This record gives structure tokens, sequence and C-alpha cells, in this order.
RNA sequence: UAACCGGAGAGGGAACCCACU
């Protein structure tokens, strides 16, 4: 009767929110966000797109519990730049990247009907 | 001495009575048979 | 492979079909709490179970 | 110049067997 229902690893409940940004005091420019409801899936694109970024020093994620559903990913940038807009320009090209993928994969699908 | 109720509680119909109170049962009704039979009959070997 | 980040593992990993049981023992069986519940008659003490 | 309701800690024991770490 512990069991936790299966809609609560991707469900918001009331009062949470998606995500949440703290800044990390040890070291400038770095902070940390994290997202409520997601996991692997979400995180280890995100650390994959921020490592293509040359003014990012440090990127990462965890997950706290695998019972949990939440993520950490701190983000840690030269000075004139930001970890958030270093993190929305990562957004912004993975989505680029899933767009571009999707249109070619289409492409190739009616190729191979007869072609 | 006999102890009182909450040494030997009596359950209600499992009232059962405890091991302790069926064996002070038996003490005062030797006793009292004891008592009234030195009383009138002195027969010296019952009493033994 | 890792099923997180998908690389592969460093080691070989040992893996096949091996009859497994399932016992009786489950933990919803054996899970039980109290906080000052009922109490043993002869003796104030709690119950046992 | 108006309108109906109401009560709560129960509940025993001994013996034997099986099983768990």
């Amino acid at each position: 009767m512990n069991a936790p229902p299966a809609f609560e690893s991707f469900l918001l409940f009331e009062g949470e929110k998606k995500i949440t940004i703290n800044k990390d005091t040890k070291v400038p420019n770095a902070c940390l966000f994290t997202i409520n409801k997601e996991d692997h899936t979400l995180g280890n694109i995100i650390k994959s797109q921020l490592l293509k970024d040359p003014q990012v020093l440090f990127a990462g994620y965890k997950v706290p519990h695998p019972l949990e559903h939440k993520i950490i990913i701190r983000v840690q940038t030269t000075p004139d730049y930001s970890p958030q807009e270093a993190f929305t320009n990562a957004i912004t090209d993975l989505i680029s990247e899933l767009s571009l993928l999707e249109e070619r994969f289409r492409v190739a699908i009616k190729d191979k009907q007869e072609g | 001495p006999v102890p009182p109720l909450s040494v030997r509680p009596a359950v209600v119909m499992q009232r059962n009575q405890d091991d302790l109170t069926h064996k002070l049962a038996d003490i005062v009704k030797i006793n009292n048979q004891l008592r009234r039979n030195e009383q009138n009959g002195a027969a010296a070997h019952v009493i033994a | 492979y890792n099923g997180f980040t998908g690389r592969k593992i460093t080691s070989q990993i040992f893996i096949g079909p091996t009859y497994y049981q399932r016992l009786k023992h489950m933990v919803d069986d054996k899970i039980h709490s109290r906080a000052r519940g009922p109490i043993q008659i002869l003796n104030r003490q709690p119950m046992e179970g």
C-alpha cells in the first residue's frame, strides 16, 4: 500500500514548480537548476549539449534519489556569460537538432517507399 | 493471604477464573471442611 | 549498454535465462508499527503480534 | 409574519507444530 502511483513520475503536484534556479555561492558564475518530474532522458541531452559550448566551464547533472523524481544540473560559465543564457541556448539548439532530424527522417522514409 | 482480582483476573466467557483462583477455591473448600469437621466430629484420624 | 547514458559497459556482462522462484515472505505480511495501541490484561504492557 | 433531528475503545488464555534472520 506504500506503492506510489504511476503518474507521480511525470505529473507536477499543485504548488510545485517545473524548474527552480539557485545561485551557487562557492564559485562565481555558477548556478544550480532543479527540475521536477524529469529524469535522465532530459538531463543527459542537456548536459551533452551544454558541453559543446566553449564558454561553459562546468556542466553536470544528477538524480538525488531514484525513488524521488528530481534532477539537478550544475552549470558554470566564463565571466561575460551567464549559465541561464547558456541553458536556454542549449535548449534552442537541441530543439533545432531534433527538428532537422525529424525533417530528414520523414524525407528518408518517403524515399524508402519506392525510391 | 489471598491476592486481589488484579493478580488473578477472570476473562469473560472465553466468566473463566484464573488457575490460581481455582486453587484458592480448593483452599477455602477444605478449610471450611476441616474447620467444621474438627469442630463437631473430632475424629482425630480424618483430621490427619 | 548503460540504460541511463547509453555508453557500453567496459566489462562484458554475464546474462541468461535462470529459473527463479517467488517465496511467500512478502513485506506486506511483516510490516507493522504501533503508537499506544491495545494493552494486555494481567500486566498492563502492550500486546504481542 | 416561521424553521425537527445526535449514541462510541473494543477483544481471552494455554499447549503444540511449522517457518524466518
